[PDB]
């Protein structure tokens, strides 16, 4: 059978499967805003069709967060290798297991259905009241793939839970890493759905939440205090990924395992009290921003530490052996690309230098490097070195040197120049701009273009 | 063991409905011709009737009184196939820990096929190193390329079949005089008499001998309405 | 206990770690064999020296762990485990006589002082002219 | 000379231990219920407490109190009449007890007393006990 | 941290003066992909990526001992590709201790 | 000590010999325990009451051979041929006479080894010592110089 | 014979073995009278929070007896 | 325990082979095509086999 099995190694290989598929959609998406944004004029969206920007905007963050990053580094590898890591037979829950990836599918159907069918408005990935309550029946498809998302997700994590219960070996690096994830799902997601489900009362059941004397300010709190550790959900398993393929391919034990585990940890609790440093523009009060730009500034601490504890693995490893494989490559590059998107996080984390940069394609810039790079890679370098393991051909990748340093550079030619306008300064969620800012665009622009012909090369 | 869940009833005995009908041709199986059931009602047919008649227990020696009541003497081939049994058993659920393996005595990995995954931690204290996974193959001494400790594969097989407790009962055990059915009747007249049944296996086995039904309430024992 | 703990509270498959007290030590011991004294060189391994029913203490706390499940009658415990058990539903029902001897009366009371004289008896009576009975829970104003 | 032997426990998941072949014999011929039976020995202290949930039981208690009997409880329910065969039956046990006890090592043969007064026996397989769960009152009275 | 095992100086001493460092090529061999012959069905084709298990290889050293493939983790101890059902007998964990009991020896 | 004190597993007799617990309906049979004590009588005191095991008596002399056979054994057959041994007594004397399965490393076969390749064990193991030496050193050659 | 009523016998002690389980030391058994010095406390704070109203906003008014550098002058 | 699972079982023998009428090996699908052009080179890489052997991993142009 396809559909039916429930074989926890090939429910893996559907999840990177569909990851891929789901992924040409969020690229294509990708490539129109850049192409939107190549010069000033109209290009390929009209004026008066300009509610189609917004949703591709919209689309492109949420898919490429919860439809093709999450379900690769949170659903991919892990329901692959996880059981073996642990010397398991199976997984615990195995029909649940099944019924995850179904789950997956049909909320993506609906989403794209969605396009189709209903008129196309945008009101960003952020969802932000009262905008999204007053559009159209496309925001509330919307929702109900997010919700339809969360079940999945939820169970999910409560699968990869109950392998304390079972493993019998010792919890590697990457199993911590899953854990911590999953835990940082179960305590945030059920805030999740409950601020979603007042965004639908607003939506369909006449309530007033959002509407003045209803503090429209409550909304970005619950959304945050799911959406940071979002982010570090869609993080920490990529680390758990450079910890195994580091040690693995250079011969050498992991430097400071329980430092490492406990820098996950770490990352974990402080990433649950951080998410205002994304309301800092709002105007909420003085000690309160103080306290969220201390504590987000701790977060530096024990991801600093995980960063140097990589290094040494690298170093001293043997000359003799072969370093252009592309898994090692992209590994490597992890950690040079991973730096650059936090020092950025940290320079934004300052709230007054923030006034200047929220909302700015500086933001884009940041969260770019680490996801559109430094995650993309993380699970690349993954499934590469679990080819074997893995089985798949047809592709030149494994050792293909021109493929790395063409995507390194081209992708490096679309968010730089990125960072340069956020202090021009070109607002996000634009698409429209002024004259004076088209060099940098253009740039960037003729990046993307790049990139994606790159991907072509792999077949 | 730990990992076993709770005890059945049957783990303790088994109902007298399970008790095969034809007693005469039970009696008269070779064990090595006996399924599971057959064997438990041989054994306990045959082990009470010794048990039961008390005045033969005394001139009885343990030899031929560990026959009746299907016991196997043991030997240290069979010891040691029994003791690779349960230990093979008992890791299905715990950990493996024991003294460093050497030349002389290498760790001993028992297995069913011909390979089992096996991991080196090293020595104790400071000489443990991270787990070293390597696939633990029949017929070569293995050697861990960091600590040197040295690992060896025992198999469970014997004869196109692997070590079971049945297959060490019917290897080693043999067959000793065929069950008398006298003996039977005989211990069956002393502790069942008018309406008085302190044998009900025996009231069962000799009622199948005599064709199922001649014994007083045997048939309406027999008769069932589900 | 309600929840169930592998360790303490493992009422699913009743493994105890170590056997019963009134064993002697001759009968069974818990598995300690820590105290070892050291080997003789001229000893030699038969064994496989691994941790398992090879040594004795382990064998008898697996068997007693199974042959312990059938029981000619039942091992009273004291008073103690016995209230222990049922802690949560004791306390529960007392609370039902507190919420019905205590917290009914006075509430009682203060409805019906309310309806006289507008507030309840724990209350400050206003003089702004609002009307109505007011707040009840005069230590959070 | 005692050879070892195997014993096994369990039908499906089964576990093997060595034992002694007398001790498994006795294990065997314990678990003949109706053949070897637990007795009840009683004394003043515990009979006292049965009368506070079975009046007639304390009153039959204290006949095999007094005379010094380890008594079935089925047979209990019947002491009055049974009272003159328990007391031959006491008897008869006592005798092949100092008999066989008293006799020199490797000397097996059977003691002399008279089994028709011991109960389970092949001389006296017992009595078919009815059953004395009956009521006897009319409530109206 | 770990550095290795200890070593006594008297474990150092060579029985003869000729002693040196076994030259044992530890490359396993040159490989590529593996190469399925035309005339093999499927279970055949299975059989040969069987035969193809780097984790099935040793080195043998002078005294008659392997020194197997070996990996951090066990991800790279089942068949690649990854079969259906991988760890049948539970993989076993050696840890070790100083702890002995008497039963084990014989004197 | 698990499960209150309840056993998984127990006995229960009942006195009218046609009597089922799921079929009948009526209100007045007592079901008794093991040892025959009526239910109504409550655990706490029937506990106390001390029950022995009463064997027949054509038993005496087949359990007086096992003892001297067995001098170890003898006590606990001596009670239980006076009428003394409790059920208690009865688990004493099964659990002290369980032994441990035997395993004997003289009975494996070995890997397939030379005697040319059994006369080079010493120097595996002196090649693994100055291996384990040579590795030691290094690290703190390297920690420094990359430190 | 003679023996003991099981439902008051004493609680059975944990088994002394290499893994030994000791809670003698903790002081988790039952509520100290640290404890009940912090209920007394908050009964107390509680009652004089209402009685004295006034409390939180006193008199900076003060004589002293021997100034305000004697001991008894601090409280 | 008996009647479970099992935890090995030994493979059974292969479908028989089958031969063309005129005895040649009949021949299955095989996705490992010989591309033609002129390029022959030959790419080798000491790869990780495990903690402390390599493998000489060979890339041919064919
Ligand atoms: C008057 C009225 C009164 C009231 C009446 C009320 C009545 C109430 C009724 C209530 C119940 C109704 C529902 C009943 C469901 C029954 C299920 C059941 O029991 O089935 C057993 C049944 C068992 O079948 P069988 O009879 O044994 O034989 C089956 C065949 O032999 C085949 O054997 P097989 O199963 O091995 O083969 C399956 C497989 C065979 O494989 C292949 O076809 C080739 C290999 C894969 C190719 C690559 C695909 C792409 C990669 C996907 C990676 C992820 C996969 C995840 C796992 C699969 C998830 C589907 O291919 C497929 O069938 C699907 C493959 C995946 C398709 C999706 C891939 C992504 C495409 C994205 C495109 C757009 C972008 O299940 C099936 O096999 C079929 C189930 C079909 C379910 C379809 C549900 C679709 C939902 C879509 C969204 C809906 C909303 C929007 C729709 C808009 C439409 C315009
Ligand atoms: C306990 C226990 O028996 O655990 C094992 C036991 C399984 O028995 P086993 O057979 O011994 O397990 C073998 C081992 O797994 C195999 O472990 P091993 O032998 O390889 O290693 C030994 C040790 C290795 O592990 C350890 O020793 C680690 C111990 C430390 C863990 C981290 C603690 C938190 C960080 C420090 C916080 C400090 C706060 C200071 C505040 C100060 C305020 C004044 O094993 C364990 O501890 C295993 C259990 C680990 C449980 C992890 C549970 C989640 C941890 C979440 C951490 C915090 C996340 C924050 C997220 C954001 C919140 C806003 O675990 C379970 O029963 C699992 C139940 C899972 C339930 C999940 C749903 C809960 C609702
Ligand atoms: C605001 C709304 C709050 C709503 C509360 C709802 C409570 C519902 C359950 C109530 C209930 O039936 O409790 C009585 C009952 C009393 O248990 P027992 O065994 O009879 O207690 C015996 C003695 O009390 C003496 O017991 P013991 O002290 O010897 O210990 C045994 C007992 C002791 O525990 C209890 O008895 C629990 C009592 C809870 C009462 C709550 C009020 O253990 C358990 O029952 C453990 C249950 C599993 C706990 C798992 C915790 C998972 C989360 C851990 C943190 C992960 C994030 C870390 C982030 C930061 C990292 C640095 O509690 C349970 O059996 C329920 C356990 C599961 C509750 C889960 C609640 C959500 C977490
Ligand atoms: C996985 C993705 C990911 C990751 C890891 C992070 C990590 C961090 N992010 Fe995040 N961030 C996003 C994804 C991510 N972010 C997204 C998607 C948004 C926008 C969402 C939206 O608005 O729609 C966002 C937005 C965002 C903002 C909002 C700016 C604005 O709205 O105007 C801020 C500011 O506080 C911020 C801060 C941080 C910080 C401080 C870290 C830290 O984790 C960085 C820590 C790492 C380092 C610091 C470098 C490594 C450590 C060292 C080299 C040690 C030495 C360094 C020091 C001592 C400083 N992020
Ligand atoms: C992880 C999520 C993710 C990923 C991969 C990307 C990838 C890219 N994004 Fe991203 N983007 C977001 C998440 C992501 N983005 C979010 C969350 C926003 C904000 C939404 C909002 O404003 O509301 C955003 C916004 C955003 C904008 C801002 C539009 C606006 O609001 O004004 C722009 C264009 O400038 C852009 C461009 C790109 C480009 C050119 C790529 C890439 O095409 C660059 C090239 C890289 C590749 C083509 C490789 C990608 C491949 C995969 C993802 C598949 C991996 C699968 C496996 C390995 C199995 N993105
Ligand atoms: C020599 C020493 C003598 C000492 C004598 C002590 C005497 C003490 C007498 C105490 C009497 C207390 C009476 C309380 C009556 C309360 C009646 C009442 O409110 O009933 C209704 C109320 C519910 O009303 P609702 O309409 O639902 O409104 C509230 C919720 N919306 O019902 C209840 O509260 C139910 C509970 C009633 C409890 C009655 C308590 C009676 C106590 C008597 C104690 C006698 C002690 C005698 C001691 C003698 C010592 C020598
Ligand atoms: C207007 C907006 C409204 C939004 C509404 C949102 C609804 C959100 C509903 C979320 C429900 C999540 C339920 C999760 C249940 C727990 C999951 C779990 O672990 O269950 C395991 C357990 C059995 O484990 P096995 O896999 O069979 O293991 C076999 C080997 N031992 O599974 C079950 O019994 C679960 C049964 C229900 C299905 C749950 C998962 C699928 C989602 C169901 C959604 C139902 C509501 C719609
Ligand atoms: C992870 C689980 C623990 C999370 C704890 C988070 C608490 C962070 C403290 C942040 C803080 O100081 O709160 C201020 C901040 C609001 O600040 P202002 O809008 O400026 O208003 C202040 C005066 N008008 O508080 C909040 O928003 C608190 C939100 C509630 C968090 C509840 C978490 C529940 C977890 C279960
Ligand atoms: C998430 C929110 C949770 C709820 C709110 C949390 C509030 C903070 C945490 C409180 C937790 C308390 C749990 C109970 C612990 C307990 O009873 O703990 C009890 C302990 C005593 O322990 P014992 O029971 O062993 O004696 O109490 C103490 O240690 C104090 C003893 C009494 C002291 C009396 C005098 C106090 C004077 C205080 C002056 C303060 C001045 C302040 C000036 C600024
Ligand atoms: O979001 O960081
Ligand atoms: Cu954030
Ligand atoms: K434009
Ligand atoms: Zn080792």
């Amino acid at each position: 059978f396809y559909i039916l099995v429930n074989n926890n190694k090939r429910i893996g290989i559907y999840y990177i499967k569909l990851s891929i598929i789901i992924g040409i959609l969020g690229i294509v998406l990708s490539y129109i805003i850049r192409v939107e944004l190549y010069n000033s004029g109209n290009r390929i969206i009209k004026y008066d069709n300009v509610n189609y920007y917004n949703m591709v905007i919209t689309l492109h963050g949420l898919l490429m967060i919860f439809y093709i990053i999450m379900p690769g580094l949170y659903g991919g590898i892990p329901l692959y290798i996880l059981p073996i890591l642990s010397v398991i037979t199976d997984i615990v829950l195995p029909r649940i297991n099944n019924i995850s990836i179904i789950i997956v599918l049909i909320s993506y159907i609906v989403v794209i259905n969605s396009i189709v069918i209903e008129y196309n408005i945008g009101t960003g990935w952020t969802l932000y009241p009262p905008l999204s309550i007053i559009g159209t029946v496309i925001v509330n498809m919307i929702l109900y793939g997010l919700i339809i998302i969360g079940i999945s997700s939820i169970i999910s994590a409560i699968n990869f839970m109950n392998i304390l219960i079972v493993i019998d070996g010792i919890i590697y690096v990457y199993i911590w890493s899953i854990i911590i994830t999953s835990v940082l799902l179960i305590i945030s997601l059920p805030i999740l759905n409950g601020i979603l489900l007042m965004i639908l009362s607003d939506i369909y059941f006449n309530s007033i939440y959002f509407i003045l004397n209803g503090d429209v300010v409550l909304y970005q709190h619950l959304f945050w205090y799911f959406g940071h550790p979002e982010v570090y959900i869609l993080i920490l398993p990529a680390f758990g990924i450079i910890s195994i393929i580091l040690s693995v391919l250079n011969n050498k034990i992991i430097f400071g395992m329980k430092s490492m585990i406990l820098a996950i940890i770490m990352i974990s609790i402080l990433g649950s009290i951080v998410w205002a440093h994304h309301i800092y523009t709002v105007g909420l009060e003085l000690d309160t921003k103080i306290y969220f730009n201390n504590l987000t500034l701790i977060i530096s601490i024990p991801t600093g530490n995980k960063i140097y504890n990589w290094i040494i693995l690298y170093i001293g490893s043997y000359n003799i052996l072969y370093n252009g494989y592309q898994s090692l490559i992209f590994s490597i590059m992890f950690i040079i690309i991973f730096i650059i998107g936090g020092i950025t996080g940290i320079i934004i984390s300052i709230d007054i230098i923030d006034i200047g940069l929220h909302d700015t394609y500086y933001i884009v810039s940041h969260f770019h490097y680490i996801l559109s790079i430094g995650a993309v890679i993380s699970l690349l370098a993954g499934i590469l070195l679990l080819k074997d393991i893995i089985g798949y051909y047809n592709v030149i990748i494994k050792i293909n040197k021109y493929f790395g340093l063409l995507l390194f550079i081209n992708i490096n030619i679309i968010f730089t120049p990125q960072f340069i306008i956020g202090f021009n300064v070109m607002p996000r969620r634009i698409l429209e701009y002024s004259d004076n800012i088209i060099v940098w665009n253009l740039i960037s622009s003729i990046g993307s273009i790049s990139t994606i012909l790159i991907l072509l090369s792999i077949f | 063991y730990r990992h076993w869940h709770r005890m059945s009833e049957d783990d303790w005995a088994l109902p007298l409905d399970s008790m095969p009908e034809d007693v005469k041709t039970l009696m008269a199986t070779p064990q090595t011709e006996r399924g599971f059931v057959e064997d438990y009602w041989y054994n306990r047919i045959r082990g009470e009737a010794t048990l039961l008649d008390p005045e033969a227990l005394p001139s009885k020696s343990y030899i031929a009184l560990a026959r009746d009541m299907g016991l196997q003497i043991v030997d240290e081939p069979s010891s040691h196939m029994m003791g690779l049994i349960e230990l093979y058993e008992y890791l299905r659920g715990a950990s493996f820990v024991g003294p460093f393996g050497t030349i002389e005595n290498p760790v001993l990995v028992p297995a069913v096929g011909q390979e089992r995954v096996v991991a080196c931690t090293g020595g104790v204290g400071d000489e443990e190193h991270f787990t070293l996974w390597f696939r633990c193959r029949e017929g070569f001494m293995y050697r861990c390329g960091e600590c040197d400790q040295i690992f060896m594969l025992v198999r469970l097989y014997y004869e196109d079949r692997y070590w079971t407790q049945t297959l060490v009962r019917d290897t080693f055990m043999s067959d000793g005089d065929m069950f008398d059915l006298k003996t039977l009747e005989r211990v069956h007249k002393m502790w069942n008499k008018d309406e008085m049944v302190r044998w009900e296996v025996g009231y069962w086995a000799q009622d199948y001998v005599l064709g199922k039904g001649v014994l007083p309430g045997m048939v309406e024992e027999h008769t069932r309405v589900n | 206990k309600h929840f169930f703990t592998d360790g303490a509270n493992d009422y699913v498959t009743g493994w105890e770690n170590t056997p019963p007290l009134k064993f002697p030590a001759s009968v069974m011991k818990p598995c300690d064999y820590s105290m070892t004294k050291p080997i003789p060189k001229h000893w030699k391994l038969r064994g496989s020296g691994i941790h398992g029913p090879e040594n004795t203490d382990l064998m008898k706390l697996v068997l007693w762990n199974r042959l312990k499940q059938k029981r000619p009658q039942r091992e009273v415990p004291n008073i103690n485990y016995l209230k222990d058990s049922i802690r949560l539903e004791l306390s529960v029902n007392w609370w039902l006589m507190s919420c019905i001897f205590l917290w009914g009366p006075w509430l009682h009371w203060g409805q019906e002082y309310q309806k006289v004289h507008e507030q309840p008896p724990w209350a400050m009576k206003r003089i702004d002219g609002l009307r109505g009975e007011g707040y009840f829970t005069w230590f959070l104003e | 000379q005692v050879p070892d032997v195997f014993a096994t426990f369990g039908w499906e998941r089964r576990l093997t231990v060595i034992h002694h072949p007398g001790v498994m014999a006795i294990s065997k011929l314990l678990d003949q219920r109706t053949v070897v039976k637990p007795r009840a020995t009683f004394n003043q202290e515990l009979v006292e407490e049965i009368g506070d949930y079975d009046e007639d039981l304390q009153r039959k208690a204290q006949v095999a109190l007094d005379n010094g009997l380890a008594i079935e409880w089925r047979v209990l329910d019947f002491i009055d009449d049974e009272l003159p065969r328990l007391l031959a039956e006491k008897r008869e046990i006592e005798k092949a007890r100092e008999q066989v006890m008293s006799k020199a090592p490797g000397d097996y043969t059977q003691p002399v007393f008279d089994s028709s007064v011991v109960v389970p026996t092949p001389a006296n397989l017992g009595r078919n006990y009815p059953t004395l769960n009956l009521p006897s009152g009319d409530p109206t009275e | 941290i770990y550095e290795g095992q200890t070593v006594q100086e008297s474990e150092l001493i060579p029985q003869e003066d000729d002693w040196v460092i076994e030259e044992t090529n530890f490359c396993l061999g040159r490989n590529c992909y593996v190469r399925f012959r035309e005339e093999d069905d499927l279970a055949r084709r299975a059989l040969h990526q069987m035969d193809s298990q780097l984790n099935k290889m040793h080195t043998r050293l002078r005294d008659g001992t392997v020194i197997p493939y070996m990996s951090f983790h066990p991800d790279e101890m089942v068949d690649r590709p990854a079969p259906i059902h991988t760890f049948s007998e539970k993989p076993l964990l050696k840890w070790t201790w100083d702890e002995t009991y008497e039963e084990a020896y014989d004197d | 000590a698990y499960n209150g004190g309840y056993p998984f597993h127990y006995v229960v007799q009942y006195d009218d010999p046609n009597y089922d617990c799921e079929a009948d309906f009526e209100f007045e049979e007592i079901p008794r325990d093991e040892f025959g004590v009526p239910a109504h009588i409550p655990p706490e005191l029937s506990t106390q009451i001390r029950h022995t095991y009463y064997v027949p008596p054509q038993y005496y002399p087949f359990l007086k051979k096992l003892g001297e056979d067995t001098p170890e054994l003898k006590p606990y057959t001596d009670k239980l041929i006076m009428g003394d041994m409790t059920y208690d007594d009865y688990e004493e004397m099964f659990y002290k006479f369980a032994k441990p399965l035997k395993i004997y490393r003289s009975r494996l076969p070995l890997p397939y080894r030379t005697d040319e390749e059994i006369s080079q064990e010493k120097y595996v193991n002196w090649c693994g010592r100055w291996y384990s030496y040579r590795q030691r050193l290094q690290g703190d050659y390297y920690s420094r110089h990359y430190f | 014979y003679k023996t003991e009523n099981p439902l008051y016998k004493d609680d059975e002690p944990f088994a002394k073995t290499c893994h030994t389980f000791d809670y003698t030391r903790e002081g988790t058994e039952k509520n100290g009278l640290g404890y009940y010095c912090l209920m007394g406390l908050w009964a107390s704070i509680f009652i004089w929070d209402s009685l004295y109203t006034g409390a939180t906003m006193p008199t900076g008014v003060h004589r002293y007896v021997w100034g305000p550098y004697f001991p008894t002058a601090w409280f | 325990r008996i009647g479970g699972p099992p935890v090995f079982m030994q493979f059974p023998p292969p479908p028989p082979k089958e031969y063309l009428a005129d005895g040649t090996p009949k021949t299955y699908p095989l996705h490992q095509p010989v591309f033609d052009h002129g390029y022959t080179w030959e790419h080798w890489y000491m790869t990780n086999a495990g903690v402390f052997h390599t493998v000489y991993y060979g890339e041919f142009a064919k």
